[PDB]
């Protein structure tokens, strides 16, 4: 009964032990670059004109 | 045997906060100090949806993000008009009770659930399709998949992936210590997370129905939890006032969102189009507009007298839509 | 002499202005507080606004009629002025015994009230207050200074009664049966306190104001008229009174005031 | 389309109808809290006055009464709780006729006289199976629980004074009542203990109280 828990909780931290992780400097670059993709897209953070805006 | 497997656990765990640290070459403030600012921008009021009694306590918008659904605590599940501020449904429910309420990305079916233990779908007159019901405790959170499956969150400890036309659950996720709050699915609809009392999020599989990976920045139960728009990230409000920005391909906490002043528990948090502004609904009738790369409050926002409960991003990014226990939902713009 | 005048002038205008400025707030925050709107709150509001009336219509006419003692307004403003000043000050006074008798079914019936209160029979109670208000000032129309116009004494005996004694049997009758109902809720000792000074600042205010006023009608159907000018605005003192006093005993409000400005 | 628009607006004004006259029906109704711990005969109590959530409709004297037993949950107390912070009054069942009742109980009684939306809400205690209780204390006492006298009079208000010792909170009576076991009109205490409620909300709010 015990033994059951934390033998499925060993293996559940097994399977997330063995795992392919990556720099946080990499994964920030990802996050920023595409921020700065879509950053002419987004209505919100450069405010959209009152012609395309549909609550205006 | 039980001292040996919490042994090689905890080795496990340290194998695995070694690993997350050898990762840690910089930080996210550090390469994104550079770059400029959002600066002080706040979204003006747009619409005030004036129709419910109770404390609202959910709402989603629609794929098309035209009609947004609210479920509230007067027994009222309310499809609103964004643009046209009417009416389209008004659905009244079977329990009095409703803490999560979904919409469907086809634009048909409806969701909801609460201290019913059911989540109770709505085809778009209007009756119940099917009442998904299978869970020991309170409906927590629930979001469409597709127009077949549907996923949900619960008080039992426990997410299950069920499906409309059969009526039953297809896999049971089971993993967290405490009751599970939030869930949010991702672009894809292939992975998603899930916050919990416990303070940890965890990464599921739809197809696999597994853990991927933990998460654990918080101190306080995770209340909100929401996708950052590319698929690799995801930010989680919770009851110790700080929202926590996590990466899936770092595996670890990338950056916290907090302050001084702000001493409650965020109740909902959402993305906008792009991913630059992180909005947060806190407790203390305010919802601050976060910016996710540099660490720092772009504006706030202030139209509710009490407590925000949800709060909801529009999928191309046109406008937020946030729900409260006054029983308004205020559009910004 | 005119340097009395001077402080006499600043003190009524000052009291003008800080009973406006404390009638304009108390209708602002009922209508601006979501929480605020509820028939038992309509019924404070509509006395503010009545007191906000006394304070534009009656107040700033009365502060040059005391300094002069002699009218500058034309014969039609006179006609106007007094007349209000009747019903304003008869709407202010019918409006707390409407109020008390808003609180009365609320305390004695409580289970069966709850149900009857709605903001459309708020409303009516408003309307009747101010369908007999001007319903005083209307009989007298039989027309150098502009004074009330006495001809008919059974029309004054009616005026008065109306307007004030019958609102204050009435008003010591409810809260006489009010303060029974209270006690018995409370049998702590420490409430039963609060209960009698509530009780007494709720009535006391209503009575030590206008009992001087409405006495000096049945005086002078006797002594010169420096203290006729002084018991007018002793009971437009009132009208600043009873806003602070109706909304004190709230906790509601006065956590939404404070909450407003700071 | 302007007709087009119209019919939406035409939709929505029988919604806004229908939401009115549903809210005001909904709002006069008095709203309850049954609380307590398990077998504690909070079944009982809703069946003489009339599985997540559990229901209640019943009406006495000439008012519509809403009863919400809370059981089988055994989650986070605190998401739940706050659903309904709004309930007129909290009912608290609790067992007499059993001692890991009393002592647990009066933990949980303490947490939601305690818990910062229900410090301005009104409790109802029941200190349910009194019949049961007083061939109990014979046998076996109320030493246990620290102290008095062995007797049912005595017994039962040393419990009913430690649920009210556990109050710490102006303008929140709590209201006692001992039924036998599962056998007595007690609705119309509900009755009385709101009654007096109501009243000592409009006195609180007037000022007097
Ligand atoms: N000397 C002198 C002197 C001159 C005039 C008066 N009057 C006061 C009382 N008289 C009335 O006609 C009664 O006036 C009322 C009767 C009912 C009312 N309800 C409200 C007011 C407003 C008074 N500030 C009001 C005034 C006769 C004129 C008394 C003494």
């Amino acid at each position: 009964a015990s033994i059951a828990q934390a033998r499925k909780l060993v293996e559940q931290l097994k399977m997330e032990a063995n795992i392919d992780r990556i720099k946080v400097s990499k994964a920030a670059a990802d996050l920023m670059a595409y921020c700065e993709a879509h950053a002419k897209e987004d209505p919100l953070l450069t405010p959209v004109p009152a012609s395309e805006n549909p609550f205006r | 045997e039980l001292d040996q497997l919490r042994q090689e656990a905890e080795q496990l765990k340290n194998q695995i906060r070694d690993a997350r640290k050898a990762c840690a070459d910089a930080t996210l403030s550090q390469i994104t100090n550079n770059i400029d600012p959002v600066g002080r921008i706040q979204m003006r009021t747009r619409r005030t949806l004036r129709g419910h009694l109770a404390k609202i306590y959910a709402m989603h918008w629609g794929t098309d993000s035209r009609l947004l659904v609210s479920a509230s605590q007067d027994g009222k599940l309310i499809i609103w008009d964004s643009y046209t501020t009417n009416k389209v449904h008004a659905i009244p429910l079977r329990s009095s009770w409703v803490m999560t309420c979904a919409y469907a990305p086809s634009g048909n079916y409806v969701a909801c659930g609460g201290l019913d233990n059911i989540c109770s779908i709505y085809n778009l007159n209007v009756r119940v399709s099917r009442e998904l019901a299978g869970h020991t405790g309170y409906l927590s959170c629930c979001r469409f998949l597709d127009d077949n499956q549907i996923v949900t969150s619960s008080g039992d400890t426990t997410c299950a992936l069920w499906d409309i036309e059969t009526g039953q659950q297809t896999t049971t996720f089971t993993g967290h210590t405490g009751d599970v709050m939030s869930l949010s699915l991702a672009p894809d609809t292939r992975l998603f997370v899930s916050g919990a009392c416990d303070a940890s999020a965890k990464l599921w599989d739809v197809r696999e129905g597994m853990c991927r990976q933990t998460f654990t920045g918080h101190e306080s139960d995770i209340n909100a939890i929401c996708f950052f728009p590319n698929g690799n990230a995801f930010a989680t409000g919770s009851d110790d006032a700080t929202c926590r920005l996590f990466d899936l391909r770092a595996d670890q906490e990338l950056m916290t969102y907090s302050h001084d002043n702000i001493i409650c528990g965020i109740t909902s948090v959402s993305f906008s189009k792009s991913g630059r502004l992180l909005l947060a609904g806190y407790d203390d009738f305010n919802c601050n507009v976060w910016d996710a790369l540099k660490a720092d409050r772009a504006g706030v926002l202030a139209g509710h007298d009490n407590r925000v409960s949800c709060l909801g991003v529009t999928d191309d990014g046109m406008a937020v839509a946030t729900g409260s226990w006054d029983s308004f939902l205020k559009i910004w713009n | 002499s005119l340097p009395w005048k001077v402080l006499l002038v600043m003190l009524l205008a000052l009291i003008t202005l800080a009973t406006t400025l404390s009638n304009a707030f108390v209708i602002a925050t009922v209508y601006r507080t979501r929480k605020l709107h509820t028939p038992a709150n309509y019924l404070i509001a509509s006395l503010a606004v009545t007191d906000l009336l006394v304070s534009i219509l009656v107040m700033p006419i009365s502060t040059m009629y005391t300094v002069t003692g002699r009218w500058t307004l034309g014969q039609v403003v006179c006609d106007f002025w007094l007349s209000s000043d009747i019903t304003c000050c008869t709407a202010s006074i019918w409006h707390l015994c409407v109020i008390a008798l808003d609180r009365y079914w609320a305390i004695t019936d409580a289970v069966e009230y709850s149900a009857k209160r709605t903001p459309k029979r708020a409303a009516v109670m408003i309307a009747l207050v101010w369908v007999f208000s001007i319903s005083i000032s209307l009989p007298p129309f039989f027309w150098s200074e502009c004074v009330v116009n006495t001809d008919h004494i059974l029309y004054t005996v009616y005026s008065t009664v109306g307007a004030f004694y019958f609102p204050t049997l009435l008003l010591i009758a409810l809260y006489g049966r009010i303060y029974v109902e209270a006690r018995s809720r409370i049998l702590m000792a420490a409430r039963e306190r609060k209960a009698t000074k509530t009780l007494g600042i709720i009535l006391g205010a209503f009575i030590v104001c206008w009992l001087p006023f409405f006495i000096i009608s049945l005086v002078m159907p006797w002594f010169h008229l420096a203290i006729f000018d002084f018991f007018t605005w002793l009971g437009y003192l009132n009208s600043l009174i009873n806003p602070i006093i109706y909304t004190m005993s709230n906790e509601d409000f006065k956590q939404a005031f404070h909450k407003l400005i700071r | 389309l302007s007709a087009e628009e119209r019919a939406a607006l035409e939709r929505s004004k029988a919604i806004e109808k229908n939401l009115k006259e549903d809210g005001i029906s909904a709002a006069k109704d008095v709203k309850l809290l049954l609380l307590g711990a398990d077998n504690s005969g909070k079944s009982t109590i809703v069946k003489q006055m009339k599985t997540g959530i559990v229901e209640t409709h019943f009406t006495f004297k000439n008012l519509h009464f809403r009863l919400f037993d809370v059981g089988g949950q055994r989650s986070e107390r605190k998401k739940w709780i706050h659903c309904f912070e709004d309930v007129t009054a909290i009912i608290f069942c609790v067992d007499l006729s059993d001692y890991n009742r009393m002592h647990e109980s009066l933990m949980l009684f303490d947490s939601i006289c305690n818990n910062k939306f229900f410090i301005d809400t009104s409790i109802i205690l029941f200190l349910n199976k009194k019949d049961l209780f007083g061939e109990k204390i014979k046998k076996s006492p109320l030493t246990i629980c620290f102290p008095g006298p062995n007797t049912y009079e005595d017994a039962a208000a040393y419990i009913q004074a430690q649920f009210e010792s556990k109050n710490r909170s102006p303008n929140k009576e709590i209201y006692c009542h001992m039924t036998c076991a599962t056998d007595t009109n007690n609705a119309q205490v509900i009755f009385d203990a709101v009654t007096d409620i109501i009243i000592a909300n409009n006195l609180r709010g007037c000022g007097l109280y």
